[PDB]
C-alpha cells in the first residue's frame, strides 16, 4: 500500500482515523491498520500465523503411532485423521473420550493425552471423598505400619579445567 | 525468524555461525519444565479431594468468606475474587498471543480452576480432620476438640479454651472480616506479584526496542540494505546486523537464566512453608 | 531397586547435562565464523599476512565468544548443585543425628530414624516411618461431670464404645478406666458446652 | 521549512490565549529555497520562535493529541 | 507587551494515527512558557521555523 | 514425523513422552499493490493536437 510493504492479512475494521492520518501504528511501532488510498477504508493488518509443532509418543517400544500437536494455531488453516480443537493448539491423529483419568503425558491447559490408540482427555485430580463430619465423633486407629522410603540428593559435580591458548 | 526475518540469503549467512539456536531454545525449554514442576511441587500436597461437609457447625467459628460459593462460576472464594480483581495488570481473546516478531508465550499447564479444588481440598481437609490428613488417611474429629489440642502445644492448659469458647470465636470473626476490609480498600499490598510481573514485561519490551538500531550499517531493516546494493559488496552489513542481534539474544537469555533460579528459591520456600505450617502445628 | 529402573533420574540428568555441554562445546571448533576456512594451518600459510589477520582475527572473535558462553552457563549450574549440596547437609545434620519433629522434611508420616548410603555423585536416605491403619468410631466428649466439677484429661482423650467411658491416647488405641491420677479438675460445669455426666 | 518541504500547519479558526489545542497540517510544499526573512501584508500579531525539544505526548482514545509535557523547564 | 505563551503551540508531528498510548518525540517545538514578542513593517528574521497568532 | 523425533534425539529408540520437532509458517500466496486514483495526467495532446 502506496510505498510501504509488508505481509500479512488484511481484515475489514472500525478504527476512527482522523482525516489527515494515512496509516495506523501499534505501541511498539508495528503497522497495525492502513487507510487504503482508493475508497479510504480501514483494514487491520494480522501477521500470519506460526508455531512449533511437537509429536505425543508413547514409546517405539509400544507401538509406531504418533500425534502430531501444533502449537497456538486455529487449526483450520493446518494442511488427515481426527482433527480435536484444543485451547493450546490443535490435536491431529489423537482421538477425544468423555472421562478422565490421571494422565502421563501432559500437552497443557489442562488437556493430557496418554495410549489407550492415543486418546486425550482431561485430569482428573483425585478421587472424590468426603469424610463424615459429626460434632461427637472421632477415629483412631487400633493397628500400625513401618514404612521406609528413599531420598536421592546430588552433592557435587565433575571438575574441569580449559586453558584458552 | 527473529534475527533473519524470511530472507535466504540471511539463512545462508547465518547458518554457519555454528548452533546457537540450539543451545537457545534448549535453555528456554529447560526454564518452563521447570516452572510447571514448580506449581506442581507447591500445590499438588493431596492424594484425594475431600469435600466440606453440606451443614456448617464449627462450633461457633464462621469460614463463609473462605470457603468456597456455588454461585459464583468459577468456584472461588471470596478472598480469592478480591486478590483476583486487585491484580490489574482468559475468556475468548486467546489463540492470539504472539507477536509480530517471533515470541510466543505458552499457557500454564495447570488451569486456574485445578488450583481453586487444590485449595479447596487442602482447606476442607486441615478444617475437619486436623493434621492427621498429612501422616497417613483422614480422621475425623470435632473441630473445639482440635482447637484445644492446639493450645496446649504452646504450654496453654486446655481449660483456658472451653471457658473462653465465645471471646475466641468472636475475636476470629472480627479478625476476619477486618483483613477482609483491609484487603479490599487499601492498594499497594501485592508487591511482589507486580513486581514480578513488571520486570517480565520490561525485559520483553527492551528486547523488541533493540531490534531497530542499525549497529552500524547503512539502516536497520534487512529489505532495503540487499535491494539498495549489490549481493558482493552488501554482506558486510548483513554480518554486522547478525552479530548485533544475536548478541542481545545472549543478554537476554541469560537474564532470564537468572531470574528463573531467584523464583526456583521462592517456590521452594513457599512449598516449606505450606508443609510444615498447614499440615502442622 | 534391583528391577525397576530410573529410579536415579537426578544423578543421571546431572552427568547429561554436563556431557552435552562439554560435547557442544568442542563441535564449535569446526565453524566458519565468516572466514574462508574452519581449519587455521591451511589460512595461516596460503595467503600474506595482511589477510590472514583479519581471517584469524574474525576465528578468534567468535572462540572468545563461544567459551565466554560455556563458562557462564558452568557458573549457573555450580551455584544450583550448591544450593542442593547445602540442603543435603541440612538433612544428614538434623534426620540421621537426631529425630526430627518438622513435618514431611524426613518421609511422609511420623519420623524414627534414618540410614545413608554413598552413590557415585550423591547421596541416598532411607527413612523409616510409623504410619497408622484400621480406624474406627466411638463417641467423644470434652469434660466429664462429677460432683459438680469438671474434669479433663491431662494427656489423651475421653471416648466410649456404647456403654462406658474411657480415656485413650490420640495415636493408638489403648483404653484405660478413669481414675483421679489421670485427670485433672478446673472449676465447675455449667459453661463447658459438651458435658456428660458420668 | 526542511530539506526542500515548505509546510504550513494551523488551527484556522479556534473562539474564546491559555487552553490546549493541537495543530493539524494543512499543506506541504516541495520547493526549497534559502529562506531567512518575512513580511506581511495589511491589526496585532503575536510572534515566537520555534527551537529543539523532547516533549512527551498523550495521545486521546480517538487519536488526538489532549496532553503534553515539556522535558527540560523543571 | 511580553506576554507569555502559556501552553501553546503543539502541532501533529506527523500523520501516523497512534490510539490511547503515550508517545516521546525530538522536535522544534516553541518551548512552554516563553516570551512572544507582541507586534503592531519590520522584515522580521526566520530562522528555522515561526510561530504566529493573531486575533 | 516419528522419524523426525528419531533425527532430533538421535537416538533408534524413543521413550514415552512429547518432543518438539520444528515451527512452520505459512506462506503468502498473493501480492497486491495498491495506488491512488490517477488524476492530471500529463498534459500531451496540447503539443500535438494544437
Ligand atoms: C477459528 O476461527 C474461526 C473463524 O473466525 C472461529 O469461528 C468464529 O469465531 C468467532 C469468535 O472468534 C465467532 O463469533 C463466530 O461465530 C465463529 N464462527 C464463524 C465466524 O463462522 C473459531 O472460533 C476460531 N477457533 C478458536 C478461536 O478456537
Ligand atoms: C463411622 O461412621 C460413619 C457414619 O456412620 C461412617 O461413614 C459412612 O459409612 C457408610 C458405611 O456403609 C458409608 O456408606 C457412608 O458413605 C459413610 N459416610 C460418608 C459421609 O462417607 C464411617 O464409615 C464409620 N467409620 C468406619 C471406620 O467404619
Ligand atoms: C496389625 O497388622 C498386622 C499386619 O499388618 C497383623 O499381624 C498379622 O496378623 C495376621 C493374622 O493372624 C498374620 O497372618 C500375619 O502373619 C501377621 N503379620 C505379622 C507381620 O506378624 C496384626 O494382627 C494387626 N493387629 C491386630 C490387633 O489385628
Ligand atoms: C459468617 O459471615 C458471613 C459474612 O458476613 C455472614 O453473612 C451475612 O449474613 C447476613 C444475614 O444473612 C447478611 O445480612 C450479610 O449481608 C452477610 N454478609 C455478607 C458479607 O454478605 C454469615 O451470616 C456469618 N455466619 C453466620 C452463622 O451468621
Ligand atoms: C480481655 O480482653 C477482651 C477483649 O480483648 C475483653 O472482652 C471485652 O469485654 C468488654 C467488657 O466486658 C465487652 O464489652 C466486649 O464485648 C468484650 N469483647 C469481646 C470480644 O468479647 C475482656 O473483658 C478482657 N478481660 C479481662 C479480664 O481484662
Ligand atoms: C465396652 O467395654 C466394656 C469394658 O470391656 C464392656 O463391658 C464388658 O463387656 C464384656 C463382654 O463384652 C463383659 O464380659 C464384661 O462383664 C463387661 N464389663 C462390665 C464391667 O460390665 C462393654 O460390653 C463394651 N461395650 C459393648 C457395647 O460391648
Ligand atoms: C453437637 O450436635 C449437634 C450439632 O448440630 C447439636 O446438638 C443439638 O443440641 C440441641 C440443644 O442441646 C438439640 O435440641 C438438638 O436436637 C441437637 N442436635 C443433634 C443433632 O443432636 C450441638 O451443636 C452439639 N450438641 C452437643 C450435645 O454437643
Ligand atoms: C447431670 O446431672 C445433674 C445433677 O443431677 C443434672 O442437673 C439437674 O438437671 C435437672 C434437669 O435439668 C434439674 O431439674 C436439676 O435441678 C439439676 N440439678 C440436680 C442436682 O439435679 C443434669 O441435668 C444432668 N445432665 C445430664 C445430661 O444427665
Ligand atoms: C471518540 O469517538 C467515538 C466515535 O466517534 C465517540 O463515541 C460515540 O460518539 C458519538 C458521536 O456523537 C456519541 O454520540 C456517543 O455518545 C459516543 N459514545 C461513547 C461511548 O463515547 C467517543 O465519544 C469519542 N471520544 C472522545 C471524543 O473522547
Ligand atoms: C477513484 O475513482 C473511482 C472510480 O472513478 C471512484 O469510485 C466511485 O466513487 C463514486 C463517489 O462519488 C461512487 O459514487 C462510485 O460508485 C464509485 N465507483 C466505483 C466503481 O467504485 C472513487 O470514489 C475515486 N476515489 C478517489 C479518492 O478519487
Ligand atoms: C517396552 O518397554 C516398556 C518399559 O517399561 C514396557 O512398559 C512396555 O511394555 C514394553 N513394550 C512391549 C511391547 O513389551
Ligand atoms: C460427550 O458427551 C456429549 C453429551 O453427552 C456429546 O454431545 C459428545 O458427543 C460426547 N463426546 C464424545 C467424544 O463422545
Ligand atoms: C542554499 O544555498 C546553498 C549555496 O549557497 C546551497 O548549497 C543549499 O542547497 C541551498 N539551500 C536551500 C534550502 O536553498
Ligand atoms: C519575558 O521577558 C521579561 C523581560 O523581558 C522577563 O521578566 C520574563 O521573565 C520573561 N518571561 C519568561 C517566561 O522568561
Ligand atoms: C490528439 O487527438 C487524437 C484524437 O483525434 C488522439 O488519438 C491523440 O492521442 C491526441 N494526441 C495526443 C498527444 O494525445
Amino acid at each position: 500500500f502506496n510505498g510501504l510493504t509488508g505481509t500479512g492479512v488484511l481484515t475489514e475494521s472500525n478504527k476512527k482515523f482522523l482525516p489527515f492520518q494515512q496509516f495506523g501504528r501499534d505501541i511498539d511501532d508495528t503497522t497495525d491498520a492502513v487507510r487504503d488510498p482508493q475508497t479510504l477504508e480501514i483494514l487491520d493488518i494480522t501477521p500470519c500465523s506460526f508455531g512449533g509443532v511437537s509429536v505425543i509418543t508413547p514409546g517405539t517400544n509400544t507401538s509406531n503411532q504418533v500425534a502430531v500437536l501444533y502449537q497456538g494455531v486455529n487449526c483450520t488453516e493446518v494442511p488427515g485423521s481426527n482433527v480435536f480443537q484444543t485451547r493450546a493448539g490443535c490435536l491431529i491423529g489423537a482421538e477425544h473420550v468423555n472421562n478422565s483419568y490421571e494422565c502421563d503425558i501432559p500437552i497443557g491447559a489442562g488437556i493430557c493425552a496418554s495410549y489407550q490408540s492415543i486418546i486425550a482427555y482431561t485430569m482428573s485430580l483425585g478421587a472424590e471423598n468426603s469424610v463424615a463430619y459429626s460434632n461427637n465423633s472421632i477415629a483412631i486407629p487400633i493397628n500400625f505400619t513401618i514404612s521406609v522410603t528413599t531420598e536421592i540428593l546430588p552433592v557435587s559435580m565433575t571438575k574441569t579445567s580449559v586453558d584458552c591458548t | 525468524m527473529y534475527i533473519c526475518g524470511d530472507s535466504t540469503e540471511c539463512s545462508n549467512l547465518l547458518l554457519q555461525y555454528g548452533s546457537f539456536c540450539t543451545q537457545l531454545n534448549r535453555a528456554l525449554t529447560g526454564i518452563a519444565v521447570e516452572q510447571d514442576k514448580n506449581t506442581q511441587e507447591v500445590f499438588a500436597q493431596v492424594k484425594q479431594i475431600y469435600k466440606t461437609p453440606p451443614i456448617k457447625d464449627f462450633g461457633g467459628f464462621n469460614f463463609s468468606q473462605i470457603l468456597p460459593d456455588p454461585s459464583k462460576p468459577s468456584k472461588r472464594s471470596f478472598i480469592e475474587d478480591l486478590l483476583f480483581n486487585k491484580v490489574t495488570l482468559a475468556a475468548r481473546d486467546l489463540i492470539c498471543a504472539q507477536k509480530f516478531n517471533g515470541l510466543t508465550v505458552l499457557p500454564p499447564l495447570l488451569t486456574d480452576e485445578m488450583i481453586a479444588q487444590y485449595t479447596s481440598a487442602l482447606l476442607a481437609g486441615t478444617i475437619t480432620s486436623g493434621w492427621t490428613f498429612g501422616a497417613g488417611a483422614a480422621l475425623q474429629i470435632p473441630f473445639a476438640m482440635q482447637m484445644a489440642y492446639r493450645f496446649n502445644g504452646i504450654g496453654v492448659t486446655q481449660n483456658v479454651l472451653y471457658e473462653n469458647q465465645k471471646l475466641i470465636a468472636n475475636q476470629f470473626n472480627s479478625a476476619i472480616g477486618k483483613i477482609q476490609d483491609s484487603l479490599s480498600s487499601t492498594a499497594s499490598a501485592l508487591g511482589k506479584l507486580q513486581d514480578v510481573v513488571n520486570q517480565n514485561a520490561q525485559a520483553l519490551n527492551t528486547l523488541v526496542k533493540q531490534l531497530s538500531s542499525n549497529f552500524g550499517a547503512i539502516s536497520s531493516v534487512l529489505n532495503d540494505i540487499l535491494a539498495r546494493l549489490d549481493p558482493p559488496e552488501a554482506e558486510v552489513q548483513i554480518d554486522r546486523l547478525i552479530t548485533g542481534r544475536l548478541q542481545s539474544l545472549q543478554t537476554y537469555v541469560t537474564q532470564q537464566l537468572i531470574r528463573a533460579a531467584e523464583i526456583r528459591a521462592s517456590a521452594n520456600l513457599a512449598a516449606t512453608k505450606m508443609s510444615e505450617c498447614v499440615l502442622g502445628q | 531397586l534391583s528391577s525397576t529402573a530410573s529410579a536415579l533420574g537426578k544423578l543421571q540428568d546431572v552427568v547429561n547435562q554436563n556431557a552435552q555441554a562439554l560435547n557442544t562445546l568442542v563441535k564449535q571448533l569446526s565453524s566458519n565464523f565468516g572466514a574462508i576456512s574452519s581449519v587455521l594451518n591451511d589460512i595461516l600459510a596460503r595467503l600474506d599476512p595482511p589477510e590472514a589477520e583479519v581471517q584469524i582475527d574474525r576465528l578468534i572473535t567468535g572462540r572468545l565468544q563461544s567459551l565466554q558462553t560455556y563458562v557462564t552457563q558452568q557458573l549457573i549450574r555450580a551455584a544450583e548443585i550448591r544450593a542442593s549440596a547445602n540442603l543435603a547437609a541440612t538433612k544428614m545434620s538434623e534426620c540421621v543425628l537426631g529425630q526430627s519433629k518438622r513435618v514431611d522434611f524426613c518421609g511422609k508420616g511420623y519420623h524414627l530414624m534414618s540410614f545413608p548410603q554413598s552413590a557415585p555423585h550423591g547421596v541416598v536416605f532411607l527413612h523409616v516411618t510409623y504410619v497408622p491403619a484400621q480406624e474406627k468410631n466411638f463417641t467423644t466428649a470434652p469434660a466429664i461431670c462429677h460432683d459438680g466439677k469438671a474434669h479433663f484429661p491431662r494427656e489423651g482423650v475421653f471416648v466410649s464404645n456404647g456403654t462406658h467411658w474411657f480415656v485413650t491416647q490420640r495415636n493408638f488405641y489403648e483404653p484405660q478406666i478413669i481414675t483421679t491420677h489421670n485427670t485433672f479438675v478446673s472449676g465447675n460445669c455449667d459453661v463447658v458446652i459438651g458435658i456428660v455426666n458420668n | 521549512n526542511i530539506d526542500g518541504y515548505f509546510k504550513i500547519y494551523s488551527k484556522h479558526t479556534p473562539i474564546n490565549p491559555q487552553g490546549f489545542s493541537a495543530l493539524e497540517p494543512l499543506v506541504d510544499l516541495p520547493i526549497g529555497i534559502n529562506i531567512t526573512r518575512f513580511q506581511t501584508l495589511l491589526a496585532a500579531y503575536y510572534v515566537g520562535y520555534l527551537q529543539p525539544r523532547t516533549f512527551l505526548l498523550k495521545y486521546n482514545e480517538n487519536g488526538t493529541i489532549t496532553d503534553a509535557v515539556d522535558c527540560a523547564l523543571d | 507587551a511580553y506576554t507569555n505563551s502559556f501552553t501553546r503551540g503543539v502541532y501533529y508531528p506527523d500523520k501516523v494515527f497512534r490510539s490511547s498510548v503515550l508517545h516521546s518525540t525530538q522536535d522544534l517545538f516553541l518551548p512552554f512558557f516563553s516570551n512572544v514578542t507582541w507586534f503592531h513593517n519590520p522584515v522580521l528574521p526566520f530562522n528555522d521555523g515561526v510561530y504566529f497568532a493573531s486575533t | 514425523p516419528l522419524s523426525e523425533t528419531k533425527c532430533t534425539l538421535k537416538s533408534f529408540t524413543v521413550e514415552k513422552g512429547i518432543y518438539q520437532t520444528s515451527n512452520f509458517r505459512v506462506q503468502p500466496t498473493e501480492s497486491i499493490v495498491r495506488f491512488p486514483n490517477i488524476t492530471n495526467l500529463c498534459p500531451f495532446g496540447e503539443v500535438f493536437n494544437a
